[PDB]
């Protein structure tokens, strides 16, 4: 029963509320979060999940608990609207995995981009150094809409994991409609 | 000492008038048999 | 569009501020977004807009305003005409607090751009607006009165420093000094 | 709730007796056998409607 | 909403109680709380309350976390211990406003339908009350500022308390007439002549700081307004007021003789007292 | 092994918030757990105190709440330092400070599961700032009987001890109990916040505004001085009074330092009348 | 359940403002004073409180 | 500790002051208080700046009062007879918000003004027993007036 | 202090008070009063209180504890 606690990232904007991939695009994200939430608790019972849209507002949704039911409550009404601001949610992601008083628990951060982000790449890239300091693992999946190739986010992960570093899996959003399932495989793969 | 009036199905929450005092729905003690507390009997409560 | 809005605010600058609806001494007229659109309109016009609420009777300003503008200024002349003479009356007190707020009569006749025998019962129309409750004396139809409400504040508000304020209160705790040192033992 | 109206309807201090009056501010009076009249600003746990003078 | 703030004195120790507890950390410059309180009338009186944990970042002010689980489950629990009790705001400390505050004022929100910021001091100085009361609206402005939404002061009051003091007041205490007017009129003016004056210097400093760094010397209508109310008195030359001569001057004398002449009489009490005192009871030689 | 006169502080918190709760279920004899510190035998500091939810079994060991106990720690844990129980705080609202055979049971739980096992007993009877009802007591074992039940290796501390003494109800169920002293734990920045809150606020204390004042004093300075002129009739009739045996003349009727100081404070309103404005 | 309820009783005579006389039900009698906004003027003798 | 202090009273021996920190430093107040006492004895009337500067910094740390009064008793003594030496460390100590450290700086007056009818000493003694609220720091100071008037006894029965 | 002294005589006299009738005077500083409840007791009179009121029966308001005849 490893002992891991994970500060997801949901996205709500007008990118979300496109539905290519699957129905709707945020539809998709719920069914991608449900799947890490169960994958969690296979692994172990006490393991906390924790989100919040990164869009707009960057607070927390649900703070990080082991059932799943606050879990699925938060993404039902997540409604959809907020400019993604990824830079403010990546850094209070971060501390709030900090903030848990289980620290024991493996820190991990799943979180879903929509749309591309306006933010200086070398201001992410010095978030991504601290974050490596922190030795958090940040595994981004972008959802529908993506910066084109995810430049910055492609820097900002080897930042985050260079060195020979966990190098988690980044992962742009598949041109046009994805399936969840495509879209859940590549983090059950790999971190 | 006080008088037994009523007694009720399920928990019997005997009320008992005390003399004077007011109608106090006491249930039995631990040691005391059920069948041998009865209605309209006098009986000793105990007030702690 | 500032072009636009400039257009709107020659509108502003014309008819919605010519409007007896808008004469709060700079309240809006002074707000600067509009002003500065406004300045594409006539600036005469819009310097007259602002003589009647501070200016109050500026009588060569009255000769400019029919320029400004002949629309609704000639329709409501009389009614501004009588609204500058309240504005005169508010002016003395809240400009002016006690000293020249005290005024002689032929000022407040030409205040309210009336002849000054014809003011002694000008004055008294003025006064019955009632706008504002204070204390007048038609001695000299001197102000000196208690209670009035200004929209804005002239100029910095250089009255609100060291003019009048803050400078008496500087005076003030120098005095309280005094006190101690009047009595240092008894303070304990 | 119910814990603690099992355990006061135990106790000796319950004194059950009859309510004088209903009274609306969801109000009772009630006299209990101690001969003692008490208003209550919230009539109880038992609904007012069900509660009868 | 919101018309006066009383803020009970056991909630306003256990903001510093609460500063000392997190002492150890410095850092945080502040100490934040759920502030609960009860609605019983427009009147709004802070009771019991417990402090949620937050961190305050200087990046930009939105690296701010409040605990969703010690919100709710402390507010339940202590909910069970007071029916009256309920949300009813929160307490911070570090006495300027951070501009994080209208963001975590936005969560407040969210869980008090009229919820209310107190920006006590755990340090406290001297002058006013601890407590400062803050309440953040969102209007828009008649003149026509962007946004406007910001706090808004409210009146703050101290809550009433029995055997409390018996802790503290008991070294202390002054509950007498005696130091009236030896020491009462002193402090009025030792703040009155140099506390008064420090706000209306902020703003003679703020006609030309205020255009350097403030929201506008010509803003906030009240800075002209109150001021202007401040002025009922005229403020400079004639004046008017103790200028009356046959007005104000007269009646302070009559008032002031009719107080005169009272001492008059009353040395002639305390002087013969202290005569038959000492001249014939210290007079005693036997 | 030996007991001594121990000496137990209350930070200010825990009086506040016993009393508050106590005054609340005055009716109900609530009881709460308090949240003490042993930092050492001799010393005990109760640094925090907390109140259970009402429990309707009473002041009992069965009414304490477990579930409560662990929960209320945890949010103690993430929120500052928590400090282990010293023992139950509670009120009898009969009989001020008193211990009971049911209340014994409670404390020797509380000392099976501790040492110390403090009781503290607050009380409806109160004053604004001088009533201090509540007093601390810690059972004495029929074991320990034999032995001396408080060695005392200081005689100071016994005589302080000693001031409180006992109490008559207190003497009636006192055998099988020491009483223990309490003091306030030592208060600085919070007292100097309710110090200033105190003239400043609890008193009036307006300060930009704490200078009726010329309207109701011509009648209040009328009245006095009428009050004297009849009560001044005593003094000459003392003077007049040959008084060779010593009798009462109702002298010291006084008033003149009331007139006194109505009528300098009502004087010293010409400072605001030309210093404090104009 | 927090709630304590209060003795009925009936106001015997306004002894001052701020304490009216009152005799409970039962029959003690207990000067008492008047709470916050009690409406004097309707706690006139011979109301119950 | 207490006997070793009293036997190695004023011989000021490095040694003694060591092991005397180390029961100082042990934080049991009740050997400490033995400690303190006997550190006073050791380096009495040495006016020592680090033994003083320790004693007070370890007072100010030492949250049992136990410790403190001990260390109360060791700060007067180390400061013996000093007249007018010791007067910053005595304002400092009445000074202190904390009781038991006014209570050392009242001993402290009667060390440093043994047998001295000097106004000074009794002119702070004097402001302090009418000032202070505590009752055991207003006892101390008529304890201090008794020491400093031992030279003049005919003037000491009317105070 | 005379002057705290003096108010904590005030303060017993503000409390809620049981009503009472006088009875008789064994002695000045103490009294034999009947309350509402009826019950004589061995009660003390306040010092400030004056003697010529307490002798007719009258009322007297008594402290709850005390019983005194504040
Ligand atoms: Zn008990």
């Amino acid at each position: 029963m490893v002992l891991e606690s994970t500060m997801v990232c949901v996205d709500n904007s007008e990118y979300m509320r496109n539905g290519d991939f699957l129905p709707t695009r945020l539809q998709a994200q719920q069914d991608a979060v449900n799947i890490v939430c169960h994958s969690k608790t296979r692994s172990n019972p006490e393991n906390n999940v924790g989100l919040i849209t990164l869009a707009n507002d960057c607070e927390v949704l649900t703070t990080l608990t082991p059932d799943t039911g606050r879990i699925l409550s938060k993404l039902h009404t997540v409604q959809p609207k907020g400019k993604i601001t990824f830079c403010t949610g990546i850094r209070v992601a971060h501390l709030a995995l900090k903030h848990r008083q289980g620290k024991n628990h493996k820190m991990r951060i799943i979180a879903f981009v929509g749309s591309p982000v306006e933010d200086n790449e070398k201001d992410l890239v010095k978030l991504a150094k601290r974050l490596k300091k922190e030795k958090v693992n940040v595994d981004i999946i972008n959802f529908g809409e993506e910066e084109v190739n995810t430049e910055k986010l492609t820097a900002f992960v080897n930042t985050l994991n260079g060195k020979d570093g966990t190098g988690s899996h980044l992962v742009t959003v598949p041109p046009g409609p994805s399936l969840a399932d495509a879209l859940i495989s590549s983090p059950i793969l790999a971190g | 000492c006080t008088k037994i009036i009523n007694a009720d199905s399920e928990d019997p929450k005997y009320i008992i008038n005390v003399k004077q005092f007011a109608k106090f729905v006491v249930d039995l003690s631990d040691q005391v048999a059920p069948t041998d507390i009865e209605e309209g009997m006098r009986v000793g409560v105990d007030r702690n | 569009p500032v072009s636009e809005q400039q257009e709107r605010a020659f509108t502003l600058g014309l008819a919605g501020l010519l409007g007896e609806g808008v004469f709060n001494f700079g309240e809006l007229l002074m707000h600067p977004v509009l002003e500065s659109l406004r300045n594409t309109d006539r600036q005469w016009l819009i310097d007259t807009l602002y003589a009647f609420n501070s200016g109050n009777v500026e009588r060569f300003q009255t000769l400019k305003t029919a320029w400004g503008q002949q629309p609704d200024l000639a329709a409501n002349e009389a009614q501004l005409l009588r609204k500058i003479q309240l504005l005169c009356l508010m002016e003395m007190t809240f400009t002016r607090p006690a000293n020249h707020r005290q005024l002689t009569f032929e000022e407040i006749a030409k205040s309210a751009k009336i002849t000054v025998n014809e003011v002694e019962l000008l004055v008294m129309k003025a006064l019955s607006v009632g706008l504002v409750k204070g204390s007048i004396d038609e001695v000299d139809k001197r102000v000196h009165m208690t209670w009035v409400q200004p929209r804005v504040l002239d100029l910095q508000q250089i009255k609100g420093m060291k003019d009048r304020l803050e400078f008496w209160c500087t005076d003030v705790k120098s005095m309280e000094m005094l006190v101690e040192h009047q009595a240092h033992d008894i303070l304990t | 709730e119910n814990s603690e109206k099992i355990k006061v309807n135990k106790t000796l201090p319950y004194l059950v007796s009859n309510v004088i009056e209903l009274l609306d501010v969801k109000c009772a009076v009630i006299k209990t056998s101690t001969r003692q009249t008490y208003f209550l600003p919230v009539i109880g746990l038992v609904d007012a409607e069900k509660l009868k003078p | 909403a919101v018309q006066k703030v009383v803020v009970h004195p056991l909630v306003l120790l256990s903001v510093v109680d609460h500063f000392n507890r997190i002492g150890k950390v410095g850092n945080q410059k502040r100490v934040v709380g759920v502030l609960l309180g009860s609605w019983q009338k427009k009147v709004l009186d802070v009771s019991n309350s417990f402090a949620v944990p937050f961190d305050e970042d200087d990046k930009d002010d939105s690296v701010w976390f409040l605990d969703h689980d010690y919100l709710e489950n402390m507010y339940g629990m202590f909910k069970k211990v007071n029916a009256r009790e309920r949300i009813v705001g929160w307490y911070h400390t570090g006495p300027k406003l951070h501009k994080n505050d209208i963001a975590i004022n936005e969560l407040m929100k969210r869980y008090c339908p009229n919820s209310v910021l107190v920006i006590i001091d755990v340090k406290p100085k001297d002058l006013g009350l601890p407590t400062e009361a803050y309440i953040s609206v969102e209007e828009v402005h008649d003149d026509g500022t962007p946004t406007s939404k910001t706090f808004e002061h409210v009146t703050s009051e101290i809550g009433a308390e029995e055997a409390e003091e018996v802790g503290v007041e008991h070294l202390l205490r002054d509950i007498k007439d005696t130091t009236v007017g030896t020491l009462s009129q002193r402090i009025t003016n030792q703040v009155h002549g140099l506390k008064g004056l420090n706000s209306k210097l902020l703003d003679i400093r703020s006609y030309l700081e205020k255009v350097a760094t403030g929201k506008l010397p010509i803003n906030h209508q009240i800075i002209y307004q109150l001021q202007d109310v401040f002025n009922l008195l005229p403020d400079v030359s004639l004046q008017e007021f103790v200028k009356a001569f046959y007005l104000k001057t007269n009646d302070q004398m009559v008032v002031v003789y009719l107080a005169s002449l009272i001492r008059s009489v009353v040395a002639l009490h305390n002087l013969i007292n202290n005569k038959i005192a000492n001249r014939d009871a210290e007079k005693k030689e036997g | 092994a030996v007991d001594t006169a121990e000496q137990v502080y209350i930070s200010s918190l825990a009086l506040l918030k016993m009393l508050k709760h106590g005054r609340a279920g005055v009716p109900m004899e609530v009881m709460g757990l308090m949240l003490g510190e042993f930092v050492d035998d001799y010393t005990v500091r109760v640094i925090d105190v907390f109140a259970m939810p009402q429990s309707g079994t009473g002041v009992s060991v069965e009414a304490v709440d477990p579930v409560f106990q662990a929960k209320m720690l945890d949010m103690l844990k993430q929120t500052g330092r928590p400090e282990m129980v010293v023992g139950w705080y509670h009120s009898h609202p009969g009989f001020g400070c008193w211990l009971s055979g049911v209340d014994i049971n409670t404390q020797q739980s509380f000392e099976a599961l501790s040492e110390r096992a403090v009781a503290v007993v607050v009380d409806p009877i109160q004053s604004v700032k001088g009533k201090v009802v509540i007093d601390a007591f810690r059972l004495i074992n029929a074991n320990m009987m034999v032995l001396g039940h408080e060695p005392r290796q200081t005689t100071s501390n016994l005589g302080h001890l000693n001031k409180p003494s006992i109490q008559a109800l207190i003497h009636g169920l006192n055998r099988h109990y020491y009483s223990i002293t309490i003091n306030y734990r030592k208060n600085e920045l919070e007292q100097k916040m309710l110090l200033n809150l105190h003239k400043k606020s609890w008193m009036e204390g307006l300060t930009l505004q704490d200078y009726v004042v010329k309207e109701m004093l011509e009648l209040a300075k009328n009245y006095n001085k009428a009050v004297e002129e009849e009560d001044k009739m005593t003094p000459e009739q003392l003077a007049i009074k040959n008084v060779g045996k010593q009798d009462p003349k109702r002298h010291l009727e006084e008033h003149v330092d009331v007139l006194m100081t109505s009528n300098i404070v009502q004087c010293l309103a010409a400072m605001l009348d030309t210093v404090v404005f104009k | 359940l927090q709630s304590v309820g209060q003795i009925v009783g009936e106001v015997l005579k306004q002894l001052t403002e701020e304490k009216f006389i009152v005799k409970a039900t039962n029959g003690p009698r207990y000067v008492v004073g008047c709470r916050r906004q009690l409406d004097k003027s309707k706690l006139k003798p011979g109301t119950r409180v | 500790s207490l006997g070793l202090g009293l036997a190695a009273m004023g011989t000021a021996r490095q040694d003694v002051y060591d092991l005397l920190k180390t029961n100082l430093y042990q934080d049991d107040a009740v050997t400490g208080e033995a400690a303190g006492l006997a550190l006073g004895l050791v380096m009495l009337g040495s006016k020592n700046a680090q033994a003083i500067e320790d004693m007070v910094g370890y007072a100010q740390e030492t949250q049992h009062e136990k410790i403190l009064r001990g260390l109360a008793v060791g700060i007067a003594l180390v400061m013996y007879g000093r007249m007018e030496e010791a007067d910053a460390l005595i304002e400092s100590l009445c000074r202190d918000k904390d009781p038991i450290l006014r209570r050392s700086g009242m001993y402290t007056v009667a060390m440093a003004y043994c047998g001295s009818g000097n106004n000074k000493a009794i002119r702070r003694l004097l402001h302090v027993a009418v000032s202070d609220v505590n009752d055991d720091v207003r006892r101390a100071a008529v304890e201090s007036l008794g020491f400093i008037l031992f030279r003049t006894p005919e003037q000491c029965p009317s105070v | 202090e005379f002057l705290h002294a003096q108010e904590e005589v005030k303060r017993i006299q503000s409390i809620p008070l049981v009503i009472g009738q006088f009875l008789e005077a064994v002695d000045q500083n103490t009294a034999i009063v009947g309350s509402t409840t009826g019950s004589n007791y061995y009660v003390r009179i306040l010092s400030t209180i004056d003697r010529e009121l307490l002798k007719p029966n009258a009322s007297v308001a008594l402290h709850k504890h005390s019983n005194a005849l504040v």
